[PDB]
RNA sequence: GGAGGUCAACAUCAAGAACUGUGGGCCUUUGCCUAUAGAACUUAUAACGAACAUGGUUCUUGCCUUUUACCAGAAC
């Protein structure tokens, strides 16, 4: 089988967080533990993050994200 | 039939006009993780609701009818279904039929497709106990008629009668003056529990009378279950049923199991 | 650092994100860097609290 | 400050237009050759 | 089926493609 | 290891009629309702296109010791409660049989590993006055005879039957264990 | 690649102006559709991103259908606008195979996503669904894809 | 069929200065002697990374009321 990953619109993340911003209902009591998951991962994403710095000459990059 | 199975079930409440999340106000700061009120304690949160279900009026057809689900939409028990003919679960009130279905599986969980525990609750809490079935609701805080006592406590017993008589079959309400409280009793299993969620902090007579206007500030019925009845009378009456009913159950084994010989 | 060598790990071949990123959970896109800053921001945030 | 709730991306940010970088001046007599690609994000994704 | 009966049997459906509400 | 291989318990009927079936393993699933251990949890949809999916609620040490589908909750054999079928069971005998369950919370948790098994499994308005009634009859049974021949408000402390109609056409059409009295000012 | 004009984007291509509207009316609504209006149901959050699903879809079957099917564009306008993020090379990569045709998403053609199998219902086209609503009388349960709002993608319906 | 991929999986990467296969002869399968073929990648101011972090245990010290947190050398 494999076919690789499709990637997909900025906008769907975009919209993902900005709901999940808010959290006070009952249908996140999932996402809220895997908040918490997440958090032992958080290190990692850091780095991945900020080892991409745009450096000096660039004036915006645009990166690869990986996202829940 | 041309009431439930005839038009398509209907929206009570728009999704935006849907009540607010985030309780509000029994302390200092809102914690996020469970959804309540931070410091100091104040007398119990509870309120009647905004809102009932409205038993022929809003009822009618929906999705999961034609897709063939089980589960009754307990946020339409609470005519709060913001859905409409959309929701998966059932809008109307059980009929002996879908108990038909249901009565397989009952065992385990309720009308709402919900499990049930084991030993009941400190307080007879909010869902049964699979242990036993009881169709037996206690019902108390009857205030929630607020504070204007009606003329008769036979004025009680018509409106108990009024309310619960809609949502199905029926043995039986008994009223106690000596102690506040009604005890009503019913057929199935089902249509008791769906009874119960459904009416849950109320008030009380016609679309208007006397007080009407601010019925919304009463603290609203408990409905909550009944224990046993201690007379021997009813007691007796019970060991009866149980006892026609294993003479009933005997013939099926006899049937399945003499088959099989 | 000359004097004492590490001598890595053969078998590390198993990556954090090869193996997240296989999951149906996990999905792939582009975005500008700042606006991964802030994400990043709201995330570690949401998580602490 | 802390009480300033940082703003979001795609609101304020992403209209402003981003103001130019370092670079360099360069030249088109020394540097021909690498005038073209020298800043490039990544500096060259094809030659092939 | 037949493509005579698919193709005119489509149109039906609300909202041309794909996410067009069949009824 | 040995979670996994006392194996599922289930029912042949419950479990749903189609040919084929793929059901879930998960190997610390929920806890017993019962015990309140962990065990390895099954899903399954009965049929494919199923809107609901059967999960199993209980061990398979507690669904073995009381003998019954891990699903149903019913007897593996006869379909059936327990607090019944022991109680046909306690029946015929004479007195026996009923199984005293566990309150608290470590005296069920402990209960569970020890092997006995149980009782039940070591085998396996015009206003009506209508009076006299009977001690044991519902309403149900009332307004479903009335309707079965062709609305109503019971004491049964007084034993005295009130009763209300929507028009008097059912005055004849009722008429056309009972005092009859066509009660109404 | 970048979205954002900046300076390091090469200046546009010509026939551009032309379309530019077409264009801009989606962008703004995508604008629009991300500006996170509540609600308390899980059913209402996807269906929000069944809007930004629908219309990215729509923007690239509009370029798709320009540059290929009319030809109505010249090929450096169509890699510019590739190269700017304005439409999927990919899935019209998928558009141009035989039965993808009209396609979705590339979720809904994932085998290793889903449980078992593969391929969102999503896919399979209406004239089978109805055979079994046939055999088995329940009509047919399937009105929206999980991940996208498809109904009947399939290149028959 | 060709080119490509910030795609995937499965192998292999530190040693007698060192790999593998095959033929013939001997002991009796390993192994020894001899003949023959092919040998990607990595190595001599020695090595997968003309780069450079953390942890554990065991010792020697330094801070020095004690434990985390530590000071700077070594071995595994
Ligand atoms: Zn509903
Ligand atoms: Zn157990
Ligand atoms: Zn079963
Ligand atoms: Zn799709
Ligand atoms: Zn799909
Ligand atoms: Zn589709």
């Amino acid at each position: 089988l494999y076919t690789p990953k499709a990637e997909m619109p900025p906008e769907h993340l975009r919209k993902i967080i900005n709901t999940h911003s808010d959290m006070a209902s009952k249908m996140y009591n999932t996402d809220k533990k895997a908040f918490l998951g997440a958090l032992k991962y958080l290190p990692h994403a850091i780095l991945k993050l900020l080892e991409n710095m745009p450096h000096p000459w660039e004036q915006a990059k645009e990166v690869k994200v990986l996202y829940h | 039939m041309t009431s439930w199975r005839d038009k398509s079930a209907k929206v009570q409440v728009k999704e935006s006009e849907l009540p607010s999340s985030i309780p509000a106000q029994t302390g200092l700061t809102f914690n996020i993780w469970y959804n309540k009120w931070s410091q100091g304690f104040a007398g119990n949160t509870r309120f009647v609701s905004p809102f009932a279900l409205q038993p022929q009026l809003h009822s009618g057809k929906t999705r999961g009818d034609n897709d063939g689900q089980l589960f009754f939409c307990l946020f339409f028990a609470k005519g709060m279904c913001c859905l409409g003919p959309k929701c998966e679960y059932l809008h109307h009130i059980p009929d002996e039929e879908d108990i038909g279905k249901l009565a397989l599986r009952t065992e385990v969980l309720d009308c709402f497709g919900r499990e049930k525990f084991a030993d009941y609750r400190e307080d007879m809490g909010g869902i049964g106990s699979f242990r036993k079935k009881n169709k037996t609701l206690y019902v108390g805080g009857i205030d929630g008629a607020l504070n204007s006592k009606h003329l008769k406590p036979a004025q009680i017993e018509s409106r108990i009668r009024f309310v619960f008589s809609r949502l199905g079959d029926i043995d039986r309400i008994r009223y106690v003056e000596s102690k506040n409280c009604g005890f009503v009793k019913f057929k199935y299993q089902a249509n008791a529990e769906f009874a119960k969620e459904a009416m849950s902090n109320q008030t009380l007579l016609l679309p208007s009378d006397k007080e009407w206007d601010d019925r919304r500030e009463g603290t609203g019925l408990l409905v909550k279950w009944a224990n046993e009845d201690p007379d021997p009378a009813a007691q007796k009456r019970l060991q009866e049923e149980l006892k026609l009913e294993s003479l009933n159950m005997m013939v099926h084994l006899i049937n399945n199991n003499t088959n099989s010989a | 650092n000359e004097l004492h060598p590490t001598l890595p790990t053969n078998h590390n071949k198993t990556k954090l994100l090869k193996s997240l990123k296989n999951t149906k959970y996990f999905q792939q896109t582009t975005i500008d860097w700042v606006e991964a800053g802030l994400q990043l921001c709201r995330q570690g945030h949401n998580m602490l609290n | 400050d802390d009480d300033e709730p940082p703003l979001s991306y795609e609101q304020h940010i992403e209209n402003i237009e981003p103001l130019d970088p370092i670079n360099l001046p360069l030249d088109s007599q020394d540097d021909e050759y690498v005038k073209d690609w020298l800043y490039d994000s990544r500096p060259l994704e094809e030659d092939s | 089926f037949t493509k005579s009966e698919l193709k005119r049997r489509r149109k039906t459906r609300k909202g041309d493609g794909p996410w067009g509400s069949w009824s | 290891d040995e979670i996994n291989e006392p194996p599922p318990n289930i029912c042949e009927q419950c479990l749903g009629d189609e040919a084929n079936i793929r059901m879930t393993k998960i190997p610390q699933g929920s806890e017993c309702k019962i015990c309140t251990l962990p065990f390895t949890l099954y899903h399954f949809k009965t049929s494919k296109r199923s809107n609901n999916i059967i999960k199993t609620l209980i061990c398979v040490r507690c669904a073995t010791q009381r003998n019954i589908c891990q699903c149903c909750m019913l007897d593996s054999r006869w379909h059936i409660p327990i607090q019944l079928r022991d109680h046909l069971i306690s029946l015929v005998n004479e007195e026996n049989v009923m199984t005293e369950e566990a309150k608290n919370d470590m005296m069920k948790r402990f209960l569970s590993l020890k092997n006995v098994k149980l009782g039940g499994a070591q085998i396996t308005t015009k206003s009506f006055f209508l009076y006299n009634i009977d001690a044991s009859i519902p309403e149900w049974k009332i307004t479903d005879t009335v309707s079965q021949l062709l609305s109503l408000i019971v004491n049964h402390k007084a034993k005295c039957g009130g009763l209300r109609f929507q028009s008097s056409e059912l005055g004849e059409r009722f008429v056309s264990i009972f005092i009859i009295p066509w009660s109404s000012g | 690649m970048p979205r954002i004009k900046t300076r390091r984007s090469k200046p546009a291509p010509d026939g551009f102006e032309k379309i530019k509207p077409t264009l801009t009316d989606f962008e703004i609504q995508l604008r629009d559709a991300q500006k996170d209006k509540s609600s308390k149901l899980a059913a209402k959050s996807n269906e929000q991103l069944w809007e930004i699903m629908q219309l990215h879809h729509q923007r690239s079957r509009y370029i798709y259908t320009l540059y290929y099917k009319r030809k109505a564009i010249s090929k450096d306008l169509y890699d510019w606008l590739i190269k700017e993020k304005y439409a999927d090379k990919l899935l019209i990569a998928k558009w141009r195979k035989t039965g993808y045709e009209k396609l979705c998403c590339l979720r809904c053609i994932q085998k290793n996503e889903t449980n078992n199998g593969s391929t969102c219902i999503c896919r399979v086209p209406r004239a089978q669904l109805e055979e079994e609503a046939r055999k088995k009388g329940t009509q047919v349960s399937f009105h929206q894809c999980v991940h996208c709002g498809c109904r009947g993608c399939a290149s028959t319906d």
